[PDB]
């Protein structure tokens, strides 16, 4: 039989099952190339599974391997395309959880395609029986791959130039109640909030088009409110018009409508997915539109330390895709946010390069290849009494969003917006004068001082003075200082 | 009305001592200061008039305050703003701009509405001061 | 002050913070409507958080509430739009985890939009500090909402009619190595595998367009291999051409190319996201194309019992969106799959209606509103020696995919395909004769009997006879019998 | 070559006893059987010729085998297949189809290739038996 | 006619001695040899039938010649080609392919012309041997 005579008989390519660590996917001596994509996984092997074999299995099944040997490897430059796990460290203060570093050849990935990158890195390995939990913690995207991506359509710098706003954080608010308002009443809230002092308002993530309000009614009424507030104040104003929809055709229809009526900004939800997001990021650059990304659904995989994808990796993928804003946490609000993790997210979104900074969760040095800077958005259960903490943790280039913290003001929406803006400006001015504003005596006193001549701020500070959200975090650091 | 361009316009007009502290902060960060004037308050009037060159190599905040007060003596009634420029890679842009002078009376703006297609409105923000008088005699 | 005089002073709408369970989001006496969307969450409250308050917080922040009271509720029919948590039960064999049922008004949701449904149900609630873990376990999508969706472009019945294949599971295989092959060699593997007996082959999920193989080269060479195999056998043949790409424009370009050259089928990856998936599902129906969904990335949120989205909910959303195939597990292969959970997934994809079946994880009765049936795909680390288990667990309407289990055959790809097809047909024939084929004595003997006259099957059975993937599952039932 | 349409064509030709067990299985599930004949083996030849009506109300598998053997006596050389139809909601379709008779020699097919645009090939699968002789005279 | 696929088909049919020299050259460069058979000579018939697996680990040219002569004993009348594969990065492709066996009489092809739009012709190259007989009976 010719098939029997030509059976392959080498150790590596005779038919049968061999461990991934013997198939080429483990190399403790591998020399990382500056063009390699690097991944860091937190691996929890099943009982009895060798930690290096588990790391090699992730490397193999996210690059070229399957569960049994295949001769067709020999029709390729197989050694080049195999990913290599090259370092496996115990996680601090843990039994049988490991940090595994894996290197992927540049050529494995389709240029400019987040769906292709994620198809390999997260496609199947999270479901492998032999690993009981797996988390993607960080990635080193090399300069050469980054240059194939657009990066943010606008970016922080051009965004502030379009708004003519420099020196303080930007300010915004989600319209509330989340659902139920009519288009006309939506425009009223937007008008009042912008007139009262906010730079932006925004559609809630689940406001798209619904029986109680179809989207064109919302868009036209909001443009009247925006332009009314602009003429009342002398400022560029806007509201994030949500163009999230079922199909790409409908998304483009809403985007084109927003452009046609002169909106400065639109917003999209992460549930629309990577391919729609990249499509609209290119569109936003081509149509002079700010692109706000709400991270809907992110916490389904980003919440727990043992399994999923750390949000800091999402930050890199979305800055690559090219959104101009992304929600990134508050520390002190109603949503999860350990301060070391949050500060790491903000650095990833905003810096030109990253240095290893383990307490912040920055495991890789990484140049951002002059991709534009993405504006983080701090939103959810915050209020103006916390302004010293927000400035301290989150810095200058951020949008601070106060939905309930604006519309919940007893003296009306304009008053709620004014309170937020006075508190913001008073805090920044004091900071620049050298105040120790993060101090629990100084910061709150700066706000009380400003409130002496601002009734709306006095009312807001008294209303929400007792509000905090202090709970044990799930997404925490592994290294101290 | 109060023009609320600039980053401190929801606070009272800044004193010279307050302005000097903001200048001192920016100069301690290595930023370049400049002073600009306009009597067109339109939100899209990007290019206010330069008062000389930016003060790139100046190190004493008193020198910046001197130029601000020379601009105040020389310029027509209107607005003056103080800007801080960051030439660093990754920024190369203004990082702070606030109003140092404003007219005693600003009439503000109205919203001109043109009937567009369908229900769309074509909007134009019109300044009362600009439509009435030429540059140099608007306030 | 007019603002002071007109301040709202009622218990419910005076400014300030009140518990979600006092805001209308908890109602133990709520009468569920047949038009309501129902969700079942597994909730792990933080220590000290009342379980009913936690359920009301999920209901509120996934419908109309925020963290402080807002008077703008009064501009809406607010009681209608509030979601209601209506039942909170302890999870069996647990003291701190709860099953919470929540009802959502039909009108909250944009017709035919998965992105809008998910924007509400999963948008923000998984990140709330007050809940340390949250999992969406099941949903009742009402008949009225389902009718707004297309359902599968083709569906199992028309799919088999297009293939002229009735009476056994369908058969397939992923081309291996995962990455590195050229277009010409890809067509060679496809030709050999189809000629040897397979109904389909498929691009790996991460095969899109890459330096080693650009996609048009793959598509044209595969069409030569497909048509060659069809003329050699007298059967309809195909290969899932992967049209996954960075942008919707590029996805459509690859879809249109596949149609233009006569492919029966294309495939897409879940990482492309919901909006692209719905767009291509409509396209597939309009262009007479079978649409195969690979669930890349699913296990990042579907693996762990405490947090995320159970894959059975993904099954519902993807059958609604309208893919024709979805990967749904093997039980006995290399990827996670407890048999009770997997049997539940297969029922959700294939049945015309669902009855409560708690050991299978089916918590809601649900009519599928005559949306077409979605073909489950069993793939990953399976081999023909397991055929009796695959037939038992997975039934008749499934595609059984053997990548390594075909290409890893020592006597070549055609031999690997033939062994798989002989094993499949012999098992189904014996089952229909009444054999107790799932029995560990009977099933394997049926295969050895067929192998006595089929050399490739004898070789495959001896090669992989010791292979199993036996590990503790993470995604397990809460109820027995 | 061997035509491998049908669901058992990678097994040896079924005996009458084997066929009756498959029929008995389908009928025990309440399915309707019918028998069809063709001498065009093309994979897209959807509609083989009906042998009478489907046997909707038949309860004895021996009656199905009787009709199969009458079709075998009466039809020209070629293919016969046995189908089982499920009229229930959610299916309303064939759920099993296998070949009961095939010619002793099937020449099979070749692939006709037309030069399309660019590098595209326009393909046609051609049957040797069909191109040579009319229906009823092909085998 | 003479089919002039392959890289030495304008030279006389190669002797086994000449073939072995080409094989020895390719193997000295680390290439993998394989042998393939067809009786469809169409220029767009990419995938001739594999004679076993490529001989990746073979180092003696006589072993390749042994397999060639086993193919010659076993295959039907038609064509056999010898290929050399270079798996190295930058190539990952065949780098030599030549005919080792051809039929004694090849009738060749004709050009089928369909009337296209305007003056365009839609062309199909048709093999006399393939249109006449099935695979394995063509020469
Ligand atoms: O729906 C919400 O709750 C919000 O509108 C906040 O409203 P409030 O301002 O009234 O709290 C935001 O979408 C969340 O902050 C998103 O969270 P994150 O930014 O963490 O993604
Ligand atoms: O890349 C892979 O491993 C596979 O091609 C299987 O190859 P083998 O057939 O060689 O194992 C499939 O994509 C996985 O089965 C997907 O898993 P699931 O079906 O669970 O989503
Ligand atoms: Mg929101
Ligand atoms: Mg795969
Ligand atoms: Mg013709």
């Amino acid at each position: 039989s010719v098939s029997e005579r030509t059976r392959i008989k080498s150790d590596r390519y005779e038919s049968g099952v061999i461990p991934y660590a013997k198939m080429g996917y483990w190399d403790a001596a591998y020399s990382v190339k500056d063009t390699d994509i690097l991944a860091l996984f937190r691996i929890t092997p099943q009982p009895g599974v060798d930690p290096v074999e588990a790391a090699a299995a992730v490397a193999g099944e996210s690059s070229t391997a399957t569960w049994t040997v295949v001769w067709t490897d020999l029709l390729t430059a197989c050694e080049r395309y195999r990913a290599k796990a090259y370092r496996v460290d115990p996680v601090p203060n843990s039994t049988d959880v490991y940090f595994a570093f894996i290197a992927y050849e540049c050529d494995l990935f389709e240029e400019a395609s987040l769906s292709n990158l994620t198809a390999s890195i997260i496609g199947n390995v999270f479901g492998f029986k032999a690993i009981s939990a797996l988390r993607l913690e960080d990635m080193r995207i090399p300069h050469s791959y980054l240059k194939t991506f657009q990066g943010p359509a606008t970016g922080i710098i051009v965004e502030r130039e379009r708004l003519n706003k420099y020196g303080t954080p930007l300010l915004g608010a989600t319209v509330k109640p989340k659902l139920g308002l009519s288009g006309k009443n939506y425009g009223r809230v937007v008008y009042e909030g912008l007139k009262g002092g906010l730079d932006f308002l925004k559609d809630d993530e689940n406001i798209n088009s619904q029986p109680f309000m179809r989207w064109r009614e919302r868009f036209l009424n909001c443009l009247e409110g925006i332009n009314r507030a602009a003429a009342a104040t002398g400022e560029v104003k806007g509201s994030y018009l949500n163009i999230t929809a079922a199909t790409m055709e409908e998304v483009y229809k809403r985007a084109e409508y927003a452009k046609a009526i002169g909106s400065v900004v639109v917003m999209i939800d992460l549930v629309m997915g990577y391919t729609a997001i990249q499509s609209i990021a290119y569109w936003a650059r081509e149509n002079d539109m700010l692109l706000h990304l709400h991270r809907a659904g992110n916490s389904t995989y980003a919440r727990q330390k043992n399994h999923g994808i750390n949000f800091r990796v999402i930050c890199k993928w979305m800055r690559m895709s090219g959104v101009d804003h992304i929600h990134a946490g508050t520390v002190v609000g109603k949503l999860e946010g350990d301060p070391l993790m949050i500060k790491g997210f903000y650095d990833i979104l905003r810096l030109t390069e990253l240095e290893v900074n383990l307490p912040f969760g920055i495991f890789f040095e990484m140049d951002w290849a002059s991709l534009r800077r993405c504006m983080p958005v701090a939103s959810g259960g915050i209020h103006c009494g916390q302004m010293h903490q927000l400035i301290h943790y989150l810095g200058d280039d951020v949008v601070l969003q106060f939905g309930g913290g604006t519309i919940g003001h007893p003296d009306g929406i304009q008053a709620g917006a004014t309170a937020n803006r006075v508190a913001l400006e008073a805090m920044v001015l004091a900071r620049n004068e050298g105040a120790d504003y993060f101090n629990n005596q100084v910061g709150p006193q700066i706000l009380r001082d400003a409130a002496k001549t601002c009734g709306p701020l006095q009312t807001a500070l008294d209303l929400w003075k007792d509000i905090s959200f202090n709970y044990t975090s799930t997404d925490t650091a592994d290294f101290a200082e | 009305m109060r023009l609320t361009q600039g980053c401190f316009s929801f606070l009272p007009d800044l004193t010279d001592q307050q302005i000097e502290k903001q200048v001192a902060c920016a100069m301690s960060r290595g930023l370049a200061m400049n002073v600009e004037w306009t009597d067109d308050p339109h939100p899209r009037n990007n290019y206010w008039e330069l008062w000389g060159l930016p003060l790139f190599d100046i190190k004493d905040p008193a020198t910046v305050m001197f130029e601000l007060n020379e601009a105040r003596k020389s310029c027509a009634a209107g607005y003056i703003r103080m800007n801080a420029f960051d030439a660093s890679y990754g920024t190369e842009s203004c990082v702070m701009s606030f109003i140092t002078n404003r007219p005693a009376n600003e009439p503000g703006f109205y919203l001109d509405r043109t009937e567009g297609v369908g229900r769309q409105i074509v909007y134009s923000i019109k300044s009362y001061s600009v439509q009435a008088n030429p540059e140099g005699s608007r306030y």
